[PDB]
């Protein structure tokens, strides 16, 4: 059984320009567990990204939190890029500070 | 605390 | 309120790319407290919450011994299942296992669990009575018959009703300051419109613990599900959780709508209006 990931991109704390925060990309509901997750700054891959230990929900589907420390600005655009066996091409979700 | 035995399918 | 302790185990075979990788994680309620990664530096069960560090060397040795033995059993299980399902040694496969116990507000036994999955679907599970098994398919009946003969359920029952309950209680007492806390959600409502015709109202719940929460929309005091969106409760990364519920409303009718929040940390449910 294969399941496609759900993706949420959001900050740990309410976003304030010029103040350090954490950028999160939460991927969940997927199977198998093999997944590629990058955080992007203005379309470029962020080098230092950490992640949670693989766990799963009552339906057996996997979830992971990917996160990096960052200082948001008005200029900079952030996103999460995900590839999985269920995806024909990488899926990009932009960070919207109101979601 | 984990269960203290070896369970095999 | 009620509490749980759960362990979650995942092993993945990757032929031509070495031997299987194994990950184990332990939780009390929504707080991870231990981990093991078969390819990580330490090769030991590792702490992930401050209160578990109260446990001594006999514990860390014992839990390390048990989790490593578990990893090796999953390696055996992967071969066993490949045989049961008559599969080649070319493809990648996944074994998962979960077990644990639930207690009520009086910290007494409510329920126990012990179950397995193969390649994303159920394989075998212990029933609520802790005496019998549910086999998911024909292949799993082989495991079922084997476990019934060797009286596995009886041994598991003793753990689930005794050891599991007692150690959950111990953890709750040892980590009282954090595990027994109830952080009520910080709540607010936002308003957004791209047209003259409709607006989105979004009801926010932030910085709450435990993860358990209910967010509902009402219109004129009646529950409203049409034209709503509810996101999965998500981790903030600091031990708290976040959630939002949104509704699309006609321009000029925003005041008909209320957001209702239920959480253990709230003495009574909360009502929000634009």
């Amino acid at each position: 059984i294969q399941r496609t990931p759900k993706i949420q991109v959001y900050s740990r704390h309410p976003a304030e320009n010029g103040k350090s925060n954490f950028l999160n990309c939460y991927v969940s509901g997927f199977h198998p567990s093999d997944i590629e997750v990058d955080l992007l700054k203005n379309g470029e891959r962020i080098e230092k990204v950490e992640h949670s230990d693989l766990s799963f929900s009552k339906d057996w589907s996997f979830y992971l939190l990917y996160y990096t420390e960052f200082t948001p600005t008005e200029k900079d655009e952030y996103a999460c890029r995900v590839n999985h066996v269920t995806l024909s091409q990488p899926k990009i979700v932009k960070w919207d500070r109101d979601m | 605390r984990q269960i203290s035995q070896d369970v095999k399918l | 309120g009620s509490h749980s302790m759960r362990y979650f185990f995942t092993s993945v075979s990757r032929p031509g790319r070495g031997e299987p990788r194994f990950i184990a994680v332990g939780y009390v309620d929504d707080t991870q407290f231990v981990r093991f990664d078969s390819d990580a530096a330490s090769q030991r069960m590792e702490p992930r919450a401050p209160w578990i560090e109260q446990e001594g060397p006999e514990y860390w040795d014992g839990e390390t011994r048990k989790v490593k033995a578990h990893s090796q059993t999953h390696r055996v299980d992967l071969g066993t299942l490949r045989g049961y399902y008559n599969q080649s040694e070319a493809g990648s496969h996944t074994v998962q296992r979960m077990y644990g116990c639930d207690v009520g507000s009086d910290w007494r036994f409510l329920r126990g669990y012990h179950q397995y999955a193969y390649d994303g679907k159920d394989y075998i599970a212990l029933k609520e009575d802790l005496r019998s098994w549910t086999a998911a398919d024909m292949a799993a009946q082989t495991t079922k018959h084997k476990w019934e003969a060797a009286h596995v359920a009886e041994q598991l029952r003793a753990y689930l009703e005794g050891t599991c309950v007692e150690w959950l209680r111990r953890y709750l007492e040892n980590g009282k300051e954090t595990l027994q806390r109830t952080d009520a959600p910080k709540t607010h409502m936002t308003h957004h419109a791209v047209s003259d015709h409709e607006a989105t109202l979004r009801c926010w719940a932030l910085s709450f613990y435990p993860a358990e929460i209910t967010l509902t929309w009402q219109r004129d005091g009646e529950d409203q599900t049409q034209d709503t969106e509810l996101v999965e409760t998500r981790p903030a990364g600091d031990g708290t959780f976040q959630k939002w519920a949104a509704v699309v409303v006609p321009s000029g009718q925003e005041q008909r709508y209320t957001c209702h929040v239920q959480h253990e940390g709230l003495p009574k449910p909360l009502t929000l209006r634009w």
